[PDB]
């Protein structure tokens, strides 16, 4: 719990009255999106094979 | 009388979302926490001023 | 006086608002 | 097929102060209402642009190409039609052809065996029409590697009269095998000089060529001798590595610039 | 004494509303903090003698036993860039 | 309108993509600010401009009375709008978002400072 996060961060079993910074929160990315131009110049292996 | 309070997540500055860079930066030890202690010490003394 | 970014940089608000500084 | 065009009187090299022309967007990045500092190969402000005429007069010497080049032409009737870029220009090594003709813009890279006085020539009889006749630029073209042609178009070979009306500006750079063209077109109403004013060249096209270039040549519009080259005037400037500060407006267009070494 | 005081307050009001530079000692502190934050973010574009300044473009070109050596350069140069900023902030904060 | 890893044309980054009102010139592909950081991009298939917001982050700070007095704690996500916190009592503030602290209309003296005029205390 957040009390244990402060005890651990302060390295003490007792934390005094106050406000104590721990562990930066960051929104995780949901999924990975990839974008490139429309594909056009397909090499004409059809007239090779 | 005061200046803008600023804060850094040292990991997002140095290593933004690379877990490799994050796991390498961990080799340097307390350097990022020492920077956050410094900047949060500037941040609280803006209110004191 | 003419006065949240990507790279982990942030600005934090003062404990006293410009209303509270005006009231003091 | 070529024959030399020795029918040209010798004149000295003309020069002019390129005012603030030859700025171009240095990377494809939009910037809004900000001042951006960059280092790139640019034409310096107030520098000596070299100046050439076709008129009785035909100015197509082989030119150095080195650290890139700037080319511009105050024009009517489209006498300037293309350029040639390479390092041997003799089919020993690959070289780059740019041509605009009465059907298409076309780009090719080959061991062209170029000829000594390369040009494009035209039918000019008392029937009031002009038609392509003479692709007199090269003989051989061997192990070609890059080719392009535009969608087919019609352009006016018509001999439009008066002062110069069309100003075209181009920048050509070779970096790491990529050949970059940037360009601008504008209307103008002026007698002869390169205009005092400011404008920036947008990127035209980038080609993955991978050849050395150390010398370039220009292609102009014209029984084997005796002909008129219609009046057109063109300019060459050579770029140097220099630092510039560029002002971008809210639309992201370069609106003014400063040459830090002026 | 009242008419002199009421005039002197009127001259303050006009002066602050008329000239640019009267707020200089405060605008300077806003400008130094903006300039230092701007400088700190610009250092992320710097190569530090590595092959690239973009962390994913290092990882997308070299294999791990040497992509680590490029990433260690960027870690060293960016950590040096935070330390320069925080030292500047501490020295400034002592002034303020 | 979600946080995602994006890669447009090798321009890798992470953020919330949303519709831009900026119009680029026809050839420009990426948009940057005064910091030389990418904040907009034009999609390479369906040519339209997307604003990138850096997806939300901030310090967690834990508000506590003394250990001996109580164990109960309240948590501040500094600089975060708490529309984004449950992904991991509630009260939004200009300083960030509190959870576990009860909001009250009465203005006591400031015991633990939080930010933007807000403070916390331990009370009935
Ligand atoms: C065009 O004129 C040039 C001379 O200016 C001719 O090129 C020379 O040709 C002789 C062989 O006949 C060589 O020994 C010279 O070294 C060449 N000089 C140059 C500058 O290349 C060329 O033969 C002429 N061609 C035509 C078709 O008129
Ligand atoms: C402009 O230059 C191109 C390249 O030489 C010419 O295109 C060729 O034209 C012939 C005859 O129409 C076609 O059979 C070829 O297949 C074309 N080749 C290519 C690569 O497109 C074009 O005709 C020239 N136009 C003029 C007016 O001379
Ligand atoms: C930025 O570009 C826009 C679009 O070309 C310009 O806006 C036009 O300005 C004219 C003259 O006031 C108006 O009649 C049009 O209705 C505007 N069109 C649009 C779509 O807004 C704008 O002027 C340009 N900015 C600058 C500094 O030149
Ligand atoms: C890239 O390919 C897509 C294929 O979906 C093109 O999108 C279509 O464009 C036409 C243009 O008239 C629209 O009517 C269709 O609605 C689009 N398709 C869909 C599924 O919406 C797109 O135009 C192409 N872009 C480029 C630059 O080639
Ligand atoms: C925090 O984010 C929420 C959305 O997640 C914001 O709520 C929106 O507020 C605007 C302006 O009042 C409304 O138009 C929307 O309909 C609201 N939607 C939702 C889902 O709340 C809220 O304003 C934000 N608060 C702060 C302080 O940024
Ligand atoms: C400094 C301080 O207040 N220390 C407290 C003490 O007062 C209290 O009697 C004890 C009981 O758990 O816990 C601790
Ligand atoms: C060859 O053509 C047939 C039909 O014309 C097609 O089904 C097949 O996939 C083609 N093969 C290749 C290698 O292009
Ligand atoms: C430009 O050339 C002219 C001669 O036409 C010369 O007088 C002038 O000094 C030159 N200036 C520079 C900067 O080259
Ligand atoms: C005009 O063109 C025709 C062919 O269409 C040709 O017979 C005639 O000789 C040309 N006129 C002149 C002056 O040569
Ligand atoms: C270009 O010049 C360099 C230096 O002489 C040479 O190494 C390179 O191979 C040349 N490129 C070609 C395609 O000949
Ligand atoms: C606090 O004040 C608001 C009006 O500002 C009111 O809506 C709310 O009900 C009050 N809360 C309590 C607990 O009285």
């Amino acid at each position: 719990d957040p009390l244990s996060e402060t005890k651990c961060t302060l390295k003490s079993f007792t934390v005094e009255k106050g406000i104590y910074q721990t562990s930066n929160f960051r929104v995780q990315p949901t999924e990975s999106i990839v974008r490139f131009p429309n594909i056009t110049n397909l090499c004409p292996f059809g007239e090779v094979f | 009388v005061s200046m803008t309070k600023t804060s850094v997540d040292c990991t997002m500055y140095i290593c933004g979302d690379s877990t490799e860079c994050s796991n390498l930066l961990l080799q340097y030890g307390s350097f990022c926490t020492q920077l956050n202690r410094a900047l949060t010490g500037i941040a609280v003394e803006q209110d004191k001023n | 006086v003419t006065l949240q970014k990507f790279n982990g940089l942030t600005v934090l608000p003062p404990l006293l608002t410009d209303e509270m500084i005006a009231q003091y | 097929q070529c024959v030399n065009l020795t029918t040209r009187t010798q004149l000295p090299p003309a020069y002019t102060n390129s005012f603030t022309r030859g700025v171009y967007y240095p990377d494809k990045v939009f910037r809004s209402s900000v001042l951006h500092s960059t280092q790139d190969l640019f034409l310096p402000f107030f520098s000596n642009v070299t100046w050439f005429h076709a008129i009785k007069r035909f100015d197509n010497p082989v030119l150095p190409f080195n650290d890139g080049v700037y080319f511009a032409s105050t024009e009517k009737s489209n006498i300037i039609r293309g350029w040639i870029f390479g390092t041997t220009l003799d089919s020993k090594t690959q070289s780059l052809l740019i041509v605009n003709n009465a059907t298409n813009v076309v780009i090719k890279v080959c061991e062209f065996q170029f000829c000594n006085d390369p040009f494009l020539g035209v039918y000019h009889k008392n029937n009031k029409s002009w038609m392509e006749s003479e692709f007199r630029v090269y003989s051989s073209a061997n192990n070609c590697t890059f080719e392009y042609v535009s969608q087919p178009f019609l352009m006016d070979l018509e001999g439009k009269q008066g002062n110069f009306k069309n100003l075209r500006e181009f920048v050509f750079k070779n970096i790491d095998g990529y050949f970059k063209i940037y360009s601008k077109h504008t209307p103008i109403n002026l007698v002869r000089d390169l205009p005092q004013g400011f404008s920036a060249l947008e990127p035209l096209v980038d080609l993955p060529i991978g050849i050395n270039i150390t010398r370039f040549q220009t292609l102009l519009a014209l029984s084997s001798s005796g002909w008129t080259a219609g009046a057109a005037a063109y300019y060459v400037g050579y770029l140097q590595p220099r630092t510039f500060l560029l002002k971008y407006n809210e639309n992201g267009t370069i609106t003014d610039a400063v040459d830090c070494a002026l | 004494i009242a008419n002199q005081f009421n005039s002197a307050i009127g001259k303050i009001q006009d002066s602050l509303s008329s000239t640019a530079s009267a707020l200089g000692k405060l605008q300077d502190v806003v400008n130094q903090n903006a300039q230092a934050l701007n400088t700190l973010v610009k250092q992320l574009s710097s190569n530090f003698g590595a092959i690239s300044s973009v962390l994913n473009d290092i990882l997308a070109r070299l294999d791990k036993v040497e992509a680590e050596v490029q990433i260690d350069r960027l870690i060293t140069g960016r950590l040096q860039s935070l330390q320069t900023y925080v030292t500047q902030q501490l020295i400034r904060a002592a002034e303020i | 309108n979600k946080c995602v890893n994006f890669n447009f044309n090798g321009l890798t980054g992470t953020g919330v993509l949303t519709e831009s009102n900026k119009k680029f010139l026809p050839f420009q592909q990426f948009g940057r600010d005064i910091d030389d950081t990418t904040d907009a991009v034009r999609d390479p298939q369906t040519l339209e401009i997307l604003d990138i917001t850096p997806c939300s982050f901030g310090g967690v700070s834990v508000i506590t009375p003394g250990t001996n007095t109580s164990n109960q704690v309240a948590v501040l996500y500094q600089g975060v709008n708490c529309t984004e916190v449950p992904v991991a009592n509630v009260f939004q503030t200009r300083a960030g978002c509190l959870i576990g602290a009860e909001h009250v209309n009465n203005s006591y003296e400031c015991d633990i400072p939080i930010g933007a005029g807000i403070c916390a205390s331990y009370q009935t």
